[PDB]
RNA sequence: CGAAGGCGACUUUCUGGUCUGUAACUGACGCUGAUGUGCGAAAGCGUGGGGAUCAAACAGGAUUAGAUACCCUGGUAGUCCACGCCGUAAACGAUGAGUGCUAAGUGUUAGGGGGUUUCCGCCCCUUAGUGCUGCAGCUAACGCAUUAAGCACUCCGCCUGG
């Protein structure tokens, strides 16, 4: 949601695509493709994490 | 960007002779010491000139 | 001390660049402040002193 | 909550001499200070020492140990227990080690040791074997 | 539970001498103050089990100190009956 | 002068993608009739030189045992993993009764009449060693009162 | 006279140890504190042992035996060669080769060849032979008296040991223990003064907390001699 | 956090338990617990509701060597609520409960202190939790190791070839 101008298109690109890696979007639509089960993600959240 | 990787060391107290005989065992230009006597933390280093100086922090 | 939900300087700089909460590992408060903090920021989102996202 | 005391005495003593501890400390009782007293007369401890707490007065046992840094005590064992008290005559009243060890007893004077109870001619409650 | 208030109260009738709470008489009143607390709670409120067994515990807690006290005096465990009303 | 006795021979192959092995290992007791005693394995393909490799093998582990004479000190059970034999001392006139690899542990050193019985488990390696550790924790009676500080008419 | 006085031994730099984090519980006995992370080895008790480490080795020398100097730690591998030459003992100053004390059968048949290989091309039987050849027959040279250089002249076994480090030495330990030799050693925090009978405590990690401390140590068995 | 199953927007009411500290008070009032009596994931079943997504069964299209599988479109019970049931799970830390005792090192939780402070920062010693390493000891071996599978004592459940 961030306006980029005075300068050219190939520029504003490079803010806005780490304006949305440090963002919840991709990230997590990743996550919802499909439905896990309620005691999977409980682990899959214990790999991202004991790993940092 | 520039990546500086970082060598942690544990600071630790010597002589100043122990500090030149520790830091040509590695062959590393700094050392990095508490003084034994002084109590000060002392960096042993190798100068451009070949020599060694003596920097206290 | 206790974090009053209608303070809101010292609270909307724990809010995100979008309206999410940062965690503790990125801001660096303590265990119980974090969570004294997440029923204060959560009663602001109700009130509308703060976004749901922005 | 512990129901056995002086299986618990008999277990921190155990426990102590397997890591060379020579200091140790117990909630006491009589029958507690009298086994301890009886250990280092029997010469397995160095000395025991005073009962001086307003509740239950502590007392410490001082462990003793060989030269080559050997243990005296080499297996210490409850043998009278709750649930099954076992009882002994004086003609059964048996040798520990094949002579070597001793037997604590609870007889009717006073607890005593295992010589000192079959030329008395009194049997009594064997409370643990001592080695 | 209970207010302390009301606490501090119900530990004014059952008291043997001037501070003496946690005497048994006097820790069977405020449990019986707590019983009738909270199963009248727990009477609008059907589903709570996990305060049931709350209740349940402090039912037991109450009954070894009734069984303690006729140990030791029948004659005040009468007493208790007839102050505030317990069956057995 | 030692005096060699095996246990058993075993004839042992572990699986080549060629031909299989040839292993004849074998563990042997080792002692003097007099109160020292040693066990140990060798592990080679010539059988007379794999007798003489577990021979040197046990020479550098020699316990002495202790002794009354003519029986063992006192009554122990030895312990290693699952093997337990039980040691009882005798009368002078019994003979020493065992089984089969715990008797060439008692015979080699000068017991000749003691009560014995193996037992937990059966293989001949567990028993023989579960028996010298069983020996190991033999005390006479004139060491402890060293320890314990009496003389040996006070313990009795 | 008998020991090191108080001043010349703390001025070398013993009372440090490792770092607290890095602790042995069974050197409880010789430490006398921290200081900043720091251990502080008992002053006063390693002058209680060090006297009782140079009176066995004044009489080991008496007897006329040979007693084993190693040392590995990278600031203490030359510590160990100078004072076993005025000692005239046998040095270890690269890796423990893996069984020089117990598969010495095998190692004494390749210091028969370091005093063979050397006699080898003193005398002839040195220009037939290819040029590349002689690299490797070179190459074989220096790397005996790399490993074996300080063994270069023993051909029996020690009756003491002498080493700077049980932590990272622990192979010459454990074929010390087996073989029944007496052992002596220099030890601090992270080490085990289990296996070692005649205990040293002193700092590890300078190099005059070893020199004015090994020194004595290989002067301890000349005035046994005589 | 809870005894387990389990519990994740926010607010109020009603209510249960644990921990820390102080020592005023009661004075063994304790522990375990057969039979019994209550809780107990999901899928189910009953009487009604409600039905958004998802989705057994079912229908159709592709794949394949072949299908009733996998994949795709669609879709009913169910998933959700209320009240009664059912009482079973790899209900698992494959480890009953209670109380003692036995190297240490290290994260972290509510604290308690603290020394300091910090612009709050921290870094320091402290019950009770919760992890990761690792001696003694134990184990058949993996491994366990003050949250024992170590050393003991009590009581209960249970096993004795496939």
């Amino acid at each position: 949601t961030v306006v980029r101008k005075n300068e050219s298109l190939e520029d504003a690109l490079r803010r806005f695509k780490r304006s949305v890696s440090k963002s919840g979007t991709i990230q997590e639509v990743r996550k919802r493709e499909f439905y896990e089960k309620p005691s999977v993600k409980r682990k899959k959240k214990s790999e991202a994490a004991r790993k940092r | 960007i520039e990546i500086i990787r970082s060598k942690e060391f544990s600071l630790k107290p010597m002589d100043s002779e122990e500090a030149v005989l520790q830091m040509n065992l590695l062959g590393h230009d700094f050392f990095v010491f508490t003084d034994r006597e002084t109590d000060g933390t002392s960096i042993v280093y190798r100068r451009k000139d070949g020599k060694y100086g003596l920097i206290q922090t | 001390t206790h974090i009053d939900y209608k303070d809101t300087e010292l609270l909307k700089r724990f809010i995100s660049e979008r309206g999410k909460i940062l965690p503790r590992r990125v801001t660096g408060t303590s265990a119980k402040y974090q969570r004294m903090l997440t029923t204060a920021i959560k009663r602001s989102r109700h009130m509308a002193l703060l976004p749901y996202v922005k | 909550t512990m129901t056995d005391p002086i299986a618990d005495m008999l277990t921190r003593v155990r426990n102590a001499n397997m890591v060379r501890h020579e200091k140790l400390e117990l909630p006491a009782s009589n029958i507690k200070k009298e086994i301890a007293e009886i250990l280092k007369s029997e010469g397995f401890i160095k000395n025991v020492e005073y009962v001086e707490d307003d509740k239950q007065g502590v007392l410490r046992l001082f462990l003793k140990y060989g030269q080559n840094d050997e243990r005296v005590i080499t297996g210490l064992k409850r043998i009278s227990k709750p649930g099954l008290r076992v009882y002994a005559k004086a003609s059964e009243m048996p040798k520990v080690l094949n002579g070597l060890g001793i037997a604590l007893v609870s007889t009717s004077e006073g607890v005593i040791t295992d010589k000192e109870a079959r030329k008395r001619n009194v049997g009594g409650e064997i409370i643990a074997y001592v080695w | 539970a209970i207010s302390q208030e009301r606490k501090n109260e119900i530990i004014k009738e059952y008291r043997v001498h001037e501070t003496d709470t946690g005497s048994p008489e006097v820790q069977i009143a405020v449990l019986t103050a707590e019983i009738n607390a909270v199963n009248e709670h727990l009477r609008t409120h059907k589903k709570d089990h996990h305060s049931r067994r709350g209740l349940l515990k402090m039912v037991g807690r109450r009954r070894h100190l009734l069984n303690y006290l006729r140990s030791k005096d029948i004659q005040r465990y009468r007493e208790l009956i007839k102050s505030l009303g317990i069956r057995r | 002068e030692f005096e060699e006795r095996v246990v058993t021979i075993n004839r042992v192959a572990k699986v080549v993608k060629g031909g299989r092995r040839f292993r004849f290992t074998a563990l042997v007791v080792v002692g003097d009739k007099n109160g020292r005693v040693g066990f140990g394995t060798g592990k080679a393909q010539e059988v007379p030189e794999a007798i003489k490799k577990a021979v040197e093998a046990a020479k550098k582990d020699l316990v002495v045992v202790p002794r009354v004479e003519g029986t063992t000190p006192h009554t122990i059970t030895g312990r290693y993993g699952s093997g337990s034999v039980f040691m009882k001392p005798a009368a002078p006139g019994t003979g020493v009764i065992a089984g089969g690899p715990v008797r060439a542990v008692l015979e080699l050193a000068g017991i000749t009449d003691i009560l014995s019985k193996s037992l937990g488990s059966n293989t001949p390696i567990n028993m023989v060693r579960a028996t010298i550790d069983g020996l190991q924790n033999l005390k006479n009676a004139e060491d402890v009162a060293k320890l314990r500080g009496k003389t040996v008419e006070e313990l009795y | 006279m008998a020991v090191i006085s108080m001043k010349q031994l703390l001025e070398a730099g013993v009372h440090f140890g490792h770092q607290t984090r890095r602790w042995n519980p069974k050197m409880k006995k010789y430490i006398f504190t921290e200081r900043n992370g720091i251990y502080i080895i008992d002053l006063q008790k390693t002058v209680k042992k060090v006297d009782e480490a140079y009176n066995f080795l004044k009489q080991v020398s008496e007897d006329g035996g040979q007693v084993l100097f190693v040392g590995t730690k990278k600031q203490a591998q030359e510590s160990v060669k100078s004072e076993a030459e005025r000692a005239g003992q046998f040095y270890i100053n690269q890796r423990w080769l893996g069984g020089l004390l117990t598969n010495y059968k095998t190692i004494s048949k390749r210091i028969k060849r370091i005093s063979e290989i050397e006699k080898m091309e003193e005398d002839g039987l040195f220009e037939v032979l290819p040029k590349k050849e002689v690299v490797e027959l070179k190459k074989e040279y220096d790397r005996l008296i790399k490993f074996l250089g300080g063994i270069r002249d023993m051909k029996s076994m020690p009756q003491a040991l002498f080493v700077v480090d049980p932590r990272k030495e622990r192979n010459a330990i454990a074929e010390a223990r087996k073989l029944n030799i007496p052992i002596v050693g220099i030890v601090d925090t992270n080490c085990d003064p289990d296996e070692i009978d005649y205990v040293i405590p002193a700092n590890d990690d300078a190099i005059r907390a070893v020199k004015l401390l090994t020194a004595k140590m290989a002067d301890a068995i000349l005035e046994g001699q005589q």
